[PDB]
């Protein structure tokens, strides 16, 4: 869907 | 001495952690005022604060941190670090399964890539501190990613993030161009937003060069884009937080408990519905001239309206804060906090035994909280838990919610210790029952790593 | 011939399946008036019906009929039947695990056990067809258990329901006590109760003695309990209906899509939370005399009732529809419905099929099969028409069954929906094309969801 | 208290 | 009277279960004897029983019946009947979703489909009764599928099926050609073929045409197909049984059970493997030239030639024998077991009351298993459990495996009744400890349906 | 210079790792030859290896590591330190759920519990070391626990492991006491063994006070518990490897595809069962005199016994294989074959990277990294390597680790792994194409699993 | 994989 | 009666 900025420190 | 050793120094001198906070958080925006920034700016408008100081952030993060990290930890491309372009108007992803080790990670950025660290927080003790302070004003969850660019290059595609940004220029300097809100949709996005081509963008509402040491900050909603001209990389810290932490996520909680509580508590929620509506409802009937229709829905809108008396608003505010707690960096201690800690105490090994030890708790000793923002007292199915951040990794969730139950005849005390920091209570004038309970729910919490004391124990 | 077998010779003769369920119901509440009973008394008050005569319900169901089942059909304990007794205060649940055979069943009703069958619509056709034909004016699943008790005996403990209650009673007679809800959190409960002692209980609002052909309705909430006194036995169908079918679940249902259609389309539900709240928010600061406390109490109740205007009440009507459709039990045909549908078509193998190959044309004129057989939902930009032709007796038993509409049908469908039992030439069908126009009608009278004025006879 | 009366005909 | 209605007229004669399973096969291949059949057939070779009896199978099944149970009963396309036909070469199915009524049916039988029911004995009780008696004698579950197929056409493309199939032609006329395995690995094969197209098969051991009354058996592994030439359908009934039956089935649920008693046992099962056997086993090393890898296989062969000592056998004959019991059909009681069982007793409801109230059983009763092939005792984790069929559907494994624990005193006495079939005992003369033992085993089996008595109950 | 840091810095000149193992092993059990210690002790006898030499060990594991330990790391009760005492024949466990602190884990030591830390290989990179290289001729896992008991107590009740152990006295002296197989089922005993009381012991088969630098191995199966007695604690490491390690695991990997591979290609394995054979087979059946029963046993053994023809011993051998290469903790570089790898290149940030863009060439000679990190496996007609490098040094941290081979390149794969460690010029490796021998030896040397004679300078 | 004869009496 | 001595490191 599209995430750029990772804010939890990982990815999913 | 560099403004951020200057400041970090100058927090170890400050005794509570919600005045660390406040000051870290003056630090990072100053000059410009807190108070104006939040009342002004906070989610309304794009900000730079030209800095003028290029060793504002140093001591932060650097790349030679980044090199040395990918030799000397176990740094993974995906999970750890991502290696990205944009060129034709199109982003891609480099990340080769694996370590990153150095000869991969830097052949990349060679090649044009940016490469992305994901979770800064968990290999650096210096960025893993700020954040762990800043969180504690933010009320929110604080973090970040840290960005190093080639020159003559764009990592990635115009876009927008669903989160609250703080970019720190490191080193290098890099062109931005961000954008307000295309539409009101866009206004305080909810979810990060797909790539963008430059076609779908308006004009820039901020353009311009950032130098290290310059802060830029801006609204999730706000597309922005960053690009290395000639000759020279770019390295920024960009701090994130409030993440789904809105009136709407507050609602969602809110309402299943509502409707439940006013279907249990009041008879014109467990009435029945209409044997006949689904006559008259439904999208075949969007256009029924039927009046029982405009009956039905005036009586959705009236029994809506009505849940707000019975919404568990301090149930859910708990709820959230103990997912907060979870959520939480550990606490980075001040030398006098940790000294006064079971962290603190004396007691090692030398030659062949334990040395320095038993110190003991009494009544006279004179405790509060460690810290403001690592507990959270919290009730659920009749039990009261207290929910505590010391034990969280600076990995987010790798450890699982942490909590000690609170027994009933210590629950006046343990309110008591949380609402008093950072002032010293007697264990002795506790309120509880016996003495027993007393000592006991000190002696737990200073065990626990929850609590400090005035003078440190000896016995 | 009996009133029911009446009244059932009655309904086949009469063409609208909706007007069909509303003279059954009528019939079963004779002479009260409908209207009344709605007004006045349905989810209100406890309703006696002195029948003054034995033999209205005789056709339904007897307690030959349930023995009978016993030796001809897979009966279960626990599954499909419940043995159980009250005595000294205590309710006591007897079922050996296994099939329930006439000795056992009987021996344990010797013993002065109520027997008690779960779901008598699976294993009669008559008790089908009533509760197939009522729950169409119920809007609403019609569910039903028979209760058989030995004479000096209490088979139940005192309890309030979690449903509408019509009990009929088909042989014998019972002592019943039936008691107004007694606290306000009581009335129109939510679910079934704990089983009271008679300390529990105040004094009965109606007490009586229930004789064949009588009918006695209470709505959930209403606690009662009955007995069998000296020298006869009682048998009684209790007729149930309006299973978590309140106002409370349609918002439990309408909340998370207003709020998440509230997020997406007004950005005060996008805005952040306050930086300090949990400051004055929590049940540790529930006597705070913060002023932010007021304020963000009062934006919780303004932005709450903001909803209202956001709830997406089609949407869900649509749902509880889809989900009545798979609750529901198939249809029971009349004759003129069965030789007017594909169930009736002369189809036969009488050593090679003969009168096969019949078509529906543009001159075929057709309407829905009933009233209440489909529904029409939109789910992630498709359409589905639901039905219950081929639901089976057994609750849930089968899935939701569905058929794909396409856009250049959906008009022509919403119309044939709405309005039966007019007859529709299907040439006039608000369709594109003549493809159309016969490929849908095909489809729906091939399923059985729809009948034609002649038979075709192609 | 459970389902004195299984309304569903079938027990849960 | 038809031959068919004349053999079960007679079964309802005869005592034993085990005879009555024994003399429904006899007459299935009569005039072929069953010893020859099994000692040179069986599994081995097609086998044609030209029976010169147009009549010999009536009552079993007809078309009439088919179109009867598609109106009266629930028959779902896909689940209960399946629509095909095989066309170019071609095999195609045609099952629309939903239910199978008549109209629908008939006009893709008249299309070239071939019908197929998958569960006839779900639909009627003669099958029903045909199948459940066979099962007996066959120690295998007996299934079935029954195949009506109109005139000039073929429903199926040739394949082999993994089962032994006996095909009793019941209606019309079918042109069947039978292939012997066209391969080692083919014979006797463990699963269902592919479809086949006609350039894969070679020639026909078997080619004939069927004529109601017939009987055509023959081997999984073996090739078939069959079609309906000029002028008239065909519609006939598939036995089917030993699904999975094999030797080698039986060793898959002996070794695991074999390693592990081995290792619990014998030391020389636990010792170490070499430290560096990796050195030379492996794919990579197939070829090597060293001699520890021939002392390795020799090794192997070995300790597996030694489970042979340490094979549970009676266990897992056991365990085949309760998912038997699972897999079964119900039986088919005779009017004779019916009036001497639970099933019989006189009691039901009259006026208003139950009438021919409880009978009982005393220490003088006579009783016996109600027939040889509805129970197995079997030992599970120090508990004795008796399984039975009595409760099974005519479904196959709609209702899960029924058991009722045995207590160690009721286990002489259980084993006792098991092994006397069909001889009478006593109550009292059953090996129990006390009486109270030997009435309450005798009352819990007669009362599950388990047991009936010389003398009906009239007590 | 300690014994142990001299044979390490041996081990950094050794250059191939499988001669670095069998180094590292020798120096283990010295004087004790181990050919002689494999032939005649392993798995068989207790042995005592008395050192005379109390710095031995020195540099290995100290009491000061683990109290830095407490500090510095994230200790926790329970995933990573036990905390037990032993006292009127009853054990008991004292961990305080959460981390383990210097004031918590001394506090107990102090009560006289003992400390056991579960994977001080994960916070020690000597005890890493150790157990990496001994692993690679164990050709096994090699795990390890640490134990400190306080002066005077006893943390643990006599039982056995499922193991093979080696316990190095650190520290301080332990009165040990090692018992023989009790009896013939738990000779190498298959899991661990319950907790023992005195009473259910026999006579120590060896019975001494270990000192600093001694060695104690015993096989699984063998009983023992040790005390410390007045005045001195006890510091000691227990290197455990064999955990499940035997020919009969292996014969549970191979039967199921042994029995399946005969059915495939054996009729005689496709063979119906007998008809009637329930009724001679069967608990029930046991003292039946049928012949039949005779035979049915009979046959059974003669399948069994042929199944040895059908077992694929190389594919479980493989599987093994690639379970130990996941199981093993990663490799610990010398510093040579840190400089000839990818992990020595000198590119580095030196504001623009230095030194990149250095390549293979059909001229660079090349050998595996190191023996013990790689393995070829075939897989549903697909090859896999699978490795060892990017494990963790915490037992399944990560998932199984490969990459797959493509038919083009399996022979020179196998040669790479099975000259190691010759070197072989990129240029001779047995591939179709100049194209697959540079892509082979880039992909492996980009991964950490090769190495090259000289440093890649380019 | 190929299942012609539905032996167990319903299909998978 | 569990693993006394934890080969693999972790518990189980
Ligand atoms: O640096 C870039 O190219 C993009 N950076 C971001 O999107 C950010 O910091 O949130
Ligand atoms: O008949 C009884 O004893 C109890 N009956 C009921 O509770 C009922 O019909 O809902
Ligand atoms: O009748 C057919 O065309 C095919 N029949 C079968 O495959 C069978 O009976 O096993
Ligand atoms: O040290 C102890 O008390 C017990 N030690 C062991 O069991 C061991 O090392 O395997
Ligand atoms: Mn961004
Ligand atoms: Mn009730
Ligand atoms: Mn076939
Ligand atoms: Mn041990």
């Amino acid at each position: 869907g599209g995430c750029n900025h990772q804010h939890i420190g990982k990815p999913s | 001495m560099s403004p951020l050793r200057r400041v970090l120094a100058e927090l170890n001198r400050i005794p509570s952690s919600r005045r660390r906070a406040a000051r870290l958080f003056e630090w990072l925006i100053a000059p410009m005022p807190p108070d104006h920034f939040y009342r002004r700016l906070w989610e309304r408008e794009a900000v730079l604060v030209r800095r003028q100081d290029h060793t504002y952030y140093q001591g932060l993060f650097s790349t030679a941190d980044l090199d040395s990290m990918l030799r000397n930890e176990e740094v993974q491309f995906g999970q750890h670090l991502d290696a990205a372009r944009y060129i034709n108007g199109r982003r891609e992803t480099l990340n080769p399964p694996g370590r990153a080790l150095p000869a991969a990670a830097w052949s990349l950025y060679q090649a044009g890539c940016s490469l992305r660290l994901l979770c800064p927080q968990a290999f650096s003790t210096t960025v893993w501190q700020f954040l762990a302070v800043l969180q504690e004003q933010f009320g929110s969850m604080a973090g970040s990613n840290v960005y190093l660019t080639p020159p003559n290059s764009q990592g990635f595609a115009p876009h927008y993030d669903d989160i609250e940004a703080f970019v720190l220029q490191l080193e290098g300097r890099k062109l931005w161009r961000v954008y307000r809100p295309r539409a009101p949709t866009e206004e305080l996005a909810l979810t990060c937003s797909p790539n963008f081509s430059q076609d779908d963008l308006g004009e820039p509402v901020l353009q311009t060069v950032l130098e290290p040491g310059d802060l830029l900050y801006f609204p999730r909603g706000f597309i922005h884009q960053a690009e290395c001209q000639d000759g020279v990389h770019s390295l920024h810290l960009t701090l994130s937080t409030y993440q789904r932490n809105t009136w709407g996520d507050f609602l969602e909680a809110i309402l299943p408990l509502a409707v439940q509580a006013a279907m249990e508590e009041n008879v014109e929620f467990r009435r029945g519905l209409p044997r006949d509506f689904m006559d008259y409802m439904g999208a075949q009937h969007s256009d029924s001239k039927d009046p029982r229709r405009t009956a039905f829905m005036e009586k959705v809108r009236v029994l809506v309206a009505r849940l707000g008396h019975f919404a568990p608003v301090d149930a859910v505010a708990d709820q959230r804060a103990k997912d907060f707690i979870h959520d939480s960096l550990p606490p980075v201690l001040t030398d006098r906090e940790r000294a006064l800690s079971v962290y603190g105490l004396p007691i090692r090994w030398e030659a062949g035994e334990p040395v320095n030890v038993g110190a003991q708790l009494t009544t006279e000793t004179e405790v509060h909280m460690l810290q403001d923002g690592i507990a959270r007292l919290v009730g659920e199915g009749g039990h009261l838990f207290l929910y505590y951040t010391v034990e969280n990794s600076r990995v987010y969730h790798l450890e699982e919610p942490k909590c000690l139950e609170i027994y009933p005849q210590q629950a006046d005390a343990m309110e008591l210790l949380l609402g008093s920091y950072p002032e010293f209570v007697r264990v002795g004038d506790l309120p509880c029952d016996s003495v027993e309970d007393q000592l006991s729910l000190a002696t737990t919490l200073y065990d626990k790593g929850l609590l400090l004391t005035k003078m440190p124990l000896a016995l």
